[PDB]
Parts: structure tokens; C-alpha cells; sequence
């Protein structure tokens, strides 16, 4: 995990380097969730254009880790799945960390029956 | 005679939970409601078991499958000595082995396949017909198949018909049940769908994933707990609203509920309708509305039709413009 | 031949969970468990449907009733052209027909329950010792009761047998599935059972209140949830746990859990073993390890003689004595 | 309910009165939980005193709502089932609400099967 990386002291700094050094950015943290079956993706953290909607994010995420288009997936924002409309400045006002980052994890969407 | 007895004895059973507990529940409108099951497998299977128990009358099972050995172990309405058969005639002739009054039918009927070559246009033309009027017969569509591109077809048709759509799935130890949004003419707001929360259109997954049998490999535990849920689920949206609130005599009415065995957690969650949906997108249905199954056979054979009519096309190219900057 | 092949099927659909998804997970332990069910009702016959699947070889039910005529639509084993006929034999033969290598068992054995006055001491003191002899036989017992004073017994018996109990319990809409406690002969910890949590002895609750019906007056959908996850927790349970957790390969392994349907919830709860509980506190354990049948026929007929060994009495005299001020 | 009947404010004061009114008594507001099959109970405020265990605070409850001895409940504080043995000197310094009153529900438990 990241935020088990024992840096939070430091994460409020590097989400406040973030914050001045580049301007229309939100940093993210995106991680495959726990016990989903979907590929891995080492690089986990992210600055990206605030005007972005969800589903540009998603997209960017379905790239790295290189998944075929036949298969789907759906992110969980503290819990919640949110609307892929949304613009992910919004997003990050709404469930922005204590730290100053925005988690989201990634995970396979479930087809069987 | 015993049927008399069966009869007015689960009757006393469904009347007493009104008479004794909840007053205000409406037992007619469930017993009344026309079900028609999607998949016949171990979903389709425990709903139709919660959906008998709680008095429910017309089930329609619809499934192109026959019994495999694997099976009865983990779809509750089959016997060892039911393997090889068709399996929807079958699950109906088992709800009525249960419950003999049940009316209860099953249709080995093929759903046309997102993704998927047309191997005789005639043939499934007459496929998509007889689903669409099926879904146009009953009253409560579950969708309950085994596959992401099953999914679409019964989901347009249903949005189309205005029908009320459940829709559960299961992984190996997690589960997602959903009821999907309708349109309605004054009121902008509208809920999500299955195809609402990732941005490609369904296609052809199956040709080429190995390994058949992954798809019935999951924790037997999902799909009791996903299948409960998705009936009560049921009962209480066919109850009355409370003036002020989000709520019935059966209690909560969430779009959506997702379930984890590992950490045994339950999460209620609710999402829009999204604009470029591939299913539910507006433009999808004027293009529906427009052409119907002239349409579809296009969509059908060509999944990046629909990304382009959705509006999923250009929403992407805006991210391949970005530049080498939302990486290192 | 049909049944070599619906052996090797279903035995390949779980080796998969173990070679594709789990590597850890041990399959063998849950095969070879003897399952001793106590109770085959709606979550006797639920809780076997999920045992089989898993693919547990042996179960055993024990219940004293006959199939009911509202019994089918909730009791997942039965069919109409059973009903009058003895429940517990029917469920184990209908799990062969199920699978047919099922070693599954059924014995019509009543439960001596506490409060009731003993009509027969000669021919009770056979069902003791009957039922402490399945128990003893058996490595996991669920407790499916449909009692509070049922309960009683049989959670003594296999507290005394070291066996490990998960007890399941319904109400209308909601559930409770937990795993008692056992004795640790180093261990000062100890986790709560199913009478650890209120301050009377269990006694006759049925010779009195009417409307006999309502004990199966419930939501469908909270008897398939309770049995799921009663049956995952086992599966959980037999998993070894990791160096510095409460955890196994397959997640959590939680005392307590209860959940909701009204807003459809689930909470994980844990308890410790209470000092004054009138099946697990060590005065009523050293009591029968001193007399066996000759404590427990005392107890039984004499259900406030189980507050005076565990100390009951103690602390509600305490109260008694406090004056006209824990109210206005 | 109670905690909707408006008065927060007034709560903590009522709560802190209390506190100094009376001495080894914990404030606890006592209520029938939602949709549970159990008798009401009217009077819903108590002042405890602080060395009774949970299950002597059961007892006075079960008496209050004249509950017949072969019927069980349990009671919900926070969401949790606290242990019978504790004292409610404990239970109030781990559970007490912001207001400084325990609130605790209680239940019907379940025995069908
Ligand atoms: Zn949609
Ligand atoms: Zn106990």
C-alpha cells in the first residue's frame, strides 16, 4: 500500500508542493482494490487536469494497466462510486484526504450469473 | 384436497406478515407481479426460490442452456438426474414440483450477443422479436446472465418498454445488484445503469477467454446472498413512497448495493445516468426509436457504433490530446 | 459413468477457486468436516445447499417435525408430494438426489428442551445421550433451532464436547449468525455465546404464546442470508490465520454478525464469555462435569435453579435492594 | 424519537447538571430500536448509577417494559453489543454521546430457524 509508506507528515507536504507547483492538477492516489480480480498497476500516483471528468480518468487508468476493451471496471472514491460524469475537480473538493490527495481504488466489474 | 391446503396455508403464512407486522404492506402487488427471470442459472435459480416464497404467481424463465454435471450443486431448482436437459422447461417444472399452483414457464430462447458476428440475421431477428415482447408481457425484468454483453441488449429493450430492470452479478467472493434507471418525460433526474460506470461498449468477451468454467467459480455464499437481496429488493420498490422520504413500509429502496464476503460488508450506493452510456446514452435510444432492429443488427456486429453515437468516442480522443503529461 | 462425471465436475469446479484464485485456500478441510445440522427448517435445508456446493461430504440432520404445507416455498429441499412426511430423512434424501455421494444422514431426535416439564425421564434421557453422541461423532454443529430454550442443550453439550457451534437465529427482518466461544485451558479469553447477552435463564417460551405460525413469519430473503453467511464463516473459520491477525485466506473470521434488511445492513460484532451465563459460565460447566444427565435433568425442569449456580440471582437482588431511585 | 425532539444545546446542559446534581450516575436515554418486535417503553431517560453492570442495567429495563422471563433482548450502544460483565462507568466513558448522555436501543433477539 501507499499510505501504509509511513510518510503522512510528509504526504501534506508533497500534496502542498503539488498545489503550487502545478496549477489545474489534482494528485491522486489509485490502487487495484483489494481481492478484485483485475491486472496490477505499479504506478499508482497521478497529477491530473482538474477539468478531467471521471470517465477521461478511467480511461487514463484502463491504458495503464493495459486491460482489452471487452472487459470493465468501476472505481470506489472513500467507498462510493462516482458519477463518471462528474469533473474531477469536484470530485477531489468533495472527497479530498486529511493529506491533501485524492484515493481511489480500481477493481474487475462482476459479470457472472 | 392438499392442493386446497397448499394453497391458503402459504396464503395465511404471506397474510400474517401484513395482519400482524406491517399493516400497510401490499401482498397483492407482488403476488399480481409478472417476473420474468433472465438466466436460469444459480441467480436465476435462489430469486425464483425468494420470489415463490414471498407469493409471487408468474415466473418466466429464459435461458438457452441445458443441466451440466457441475450444476445442481450450485443451481438449487436441479437434481443429479436432470443433467443433459434443457434447463428453463426444467426450472419451471421444478417451481411447480414446489408449489403446484405456480405458473411457471420456461423459454429456450437465445439473447442476440453484443460483439458477436450475426450467423443468421433471420434467426435472431426472430430471437430479438420474441425477447422484446417478452419483456413488453411481464412486469419485473431480472437480469440475471453470465456474461458483460448478454447484459446489453436486455437492457436497452427493457428502458425501451419501460419496464423496471434488477440486475445482480457475482465475482468469486463479491456481488453488485442494481436497479436500473427509467426516463421519465417531466423530471431530469434519472438513475444509473449496469453500462453507466466504465466508458467502452460491451463486446465479444467470450470467444476468446479460455477456462469455461471460471464463471461458476465464486464462493457458493454470493449468490444466495445476491439473490435475497435483489427480491427484497423487489418488494419493497413495489411498495408506496413515504411523503418525505426515500422509504416504504418494507423500508429502504437503494439504486444499488455492492457485497464483499471477505470482510462481510454490504455497501448502498447510488450513481446518474450517465450521457454517454452505450445503453442508455439518449442518443441510443433515438437511435433506437428511429430504426429499432435495423439498428441494433448494427450495433450489434459493430460495438464502436455505439461509442461513436454515445459520445464515448470523442471524450477519449480529448484524453489522446493531452500530451506526454499525465503520466512522468 | 454419469456420477464418476458429476463427482470429477464438481471436484474441478472447487480445485480451480484453489489453483487459479486461492492458492492457500485448503479444500480439504471443509470436504472431510462432518456437518451435524440441528435443525431442518429454512436454514437447515439453505445452510446444506451452501454446504454441498462448497463440497462438505457428510451431513447429518437432526428434526423432529414433518414437511408442512407451507413449508416447500421456504424449505429448499421439500416438494408439494412431501408434505406429511418426516422432514429430517427427506432432507438427507433429498440431497442425495442432489448429489448422489453424499453421505448425508437424517435422524427424527428431539431436543430435551429447558422449562418443559419431562413427560418421559426414561425415554429423554435416550435423546441426551443421543444427541451428545451426534455431537461428539460430528466436528462442526450448526444450531438452526427454532427456540430460545432448543438452543440451550446443545449449546452445553458441545461447549462440554469442545466442538465448535455456529448458531443461526431469525426474526421478520432481520438475522443473527455467531460462533460460540470454547474453553482454552491457558487462555483466560473466551468469546460469548448465544446466552451471554441478556439475564435469564432460558425457559418455556411456546406451552403460552399462541399463533403458532408465526415462527416462520419472516422476510424470505433473511433465512438465505443468514445461511450464506453462516456457511462462509465456517469456511473462513477452518482456514489457518495469519502470523499477526484475526484473518484467513479467506478474509475475516468475525464472532458475530447481524444484519438488516430494512436498510439493508450488516454489523460484526464480538462479545466475551459472560461469568453469570447460563450455558457457558464455568459454575453450570463444573456442574454437569460433576452429575451429567443427573445436572442437566434438574436444570430442566427447574430452568431458575441455572440462575442460582451461575449467579444470576446475585446481581438482580442487587438491584432489588437499591430503592426507589434508578427511576423518577 | 428523543435526540429529534430539538434540544442540543439544552442536552448538554441537561447532561452537565447532571453531572454535578448527582453523583456515581451515568445519564442514559433508553429507546426500542426501529423495527424491532419488543414492547415500548415510554420512559426512556435514566440516571445509572456508575458501578451497575450491563446486565444489571438489562434487568431494570426488561422490568420497565414488563418483559416476561422466556423472551431475550440485547441492547445496541453504538452500533455494538457491549459485554454484560462491564460496569456503565466504562461503557459511558467509551460510548458517551457529543450531548454527554449514553444512548443505548434494545431488541427482541432472534430464535426462529
Ligand atoms: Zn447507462
Ligand atoms: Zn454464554
Amino acid at each position: 500500500t501507499f499510505k501504509s509508506e509511513y510518510p503522512f507528515e510528509k504526504r501534506k507536504a508533497e500534496s502542498e508542493r503539488i498545489a503550487d507547483r502545478f496549477k489545474n492538477r489534482i494528485p491522486v492516489i489509485c490502487e487495484k482494490a483489494e481481492k478484485s480480480d483485475i491486472p496490477e498497476i505499479d504506478k499508482r500516483k497521478y497529477l491530473v487536469p482538474a477539468d478531467l471528468t471521471v470517465g477521461q480518468f478511467v480511461y487514463v487508468i484502463r491504458k495503464r494497466i493495459m486491460l482489452p476493451p471487452e472487459k470493465a471496471i468501476f472505481i470506489f472514491v472513500n467507498d462510493t462510486l462516482p458519477p463518471t460524469a462528474a469533473l474531477m475537480s469536484a470530485i477531489y473538493q468533495e472527497h479530498k484526504d486529511k493529506d491533501g490527495f485524492l484515493y481511489v481504488t480500481y477493481s474487475g466489474e462482476n459479470t457472472f450469473g | 384436497d392438499p392442493l386446497k391446503i397448499a394453497d391458503q396455508s402459504v396464503d395465511l403464512n404471506l397474510k400474517l406478515m401484513k395482519w400482524r407486522i406491517l399493516p400497510d404492506l401490499n401482498l397483492d402487488i407482488i403476488k399480481n407481479t409478472k417476473v420474468l427471470l433472465l438466466g436460469a442459472g444459480t441467480l436465476g435459480c435462489y430469486v425464483s426460490r425468494a420470489l415463490i416464497a414471498w407469493g409471487v404467481r408468474k415466473i418466466t424463465f429464459v435461458d438457452n442452456g441445458t443441466v451440466s454435471y457441475s450444476n445442481p450443486v450450485r443451481q438449487a431448482l436441479y437434481n443429479f438426474e436432470d443433467c443433459g436437459k434443457p434447463k428453463a422447461e426444467l426450472a419451471a417444472a421444478s417451481l411447480k414440483r414446489i408449489f403446484p399452483l405456480m405458473d411457471a414457464t420456461g423459454v429456450k430462447l437465445s439473447i442476440p450477443m453484443i460483439g458477436h458476428k450475426l450467423v443468421n440475421e433471420e434467426a435472431q431477428h426472430k430471437d430479438f422479436d420474441r425477447l422484446r415482447a417478452l419483456i413488453k408481457e411481464h412486469d419485473i425484468i431480472f437480469l440475471l446472465v453470465d456474461s458483460r454483453e448478454s447484459r446489453w441488449l436486455p437492457s436497452l429493450l427493457s428502458n425501451i418498454e419501460n419496464k423496471t430492470v434488477i440486475n445482480a452479478a457475482l465475482g468469486f467472493d463479491s456481488y453488485l445488484v442494481m436497479r436500473h434507471g427509467n426516463r421519465d418525460e417531466q423530471s431530469s433526474k434519472q438513475l444509473g445503469c449496469y453500462f453507466c460506470h466504465d466508458v467502452v461498449a460491451p463486446t465479444d468477451s467470450l470467444t476468446d477467454r479460455t477456462l469455461d468454467q471460471m464463471s461458476t467459480v465464486t464462493r457458493p455464499g454470493v449468490a444466495m446472498m445476491a439473490s435475497s437481496l435483489a427480491v427484497e429488493l423487489m418488494t419493497s420498490l413495489l411498495q408506496t413512497k413515504y411523503s418525505g422520504s426515500e422509504t416504504t413500509v418494507l423500508g429502504d429502496i437503494p439504486h444499488q448495493i455492492r457485497g464483499f464476503l471477505h470482510n462481510f460488508s454490504i455497501l448502498k450506493l447510488e450513481t446518474p445516468a450517465y450521457e454517454h452510456c452505450p445503453a442508455c446514452s439518449p442518443k441510443v435510444i433515438e437511435a433506437f426509436t428511429d430504426l429499432g432492429w435495423e439498428f441494433v443488427k448494427k450495433a450489434l456486429e459493430h460495438p464502436l457504433y455505439l461509442e461513436e453515437i454515445s459520445g464515448l468516442s470523442v471524450i477519449k480522443q480529448e484524453v489522446e490530446r493531452l500530451g506526454n503529461d499525465v503520466f512522468e
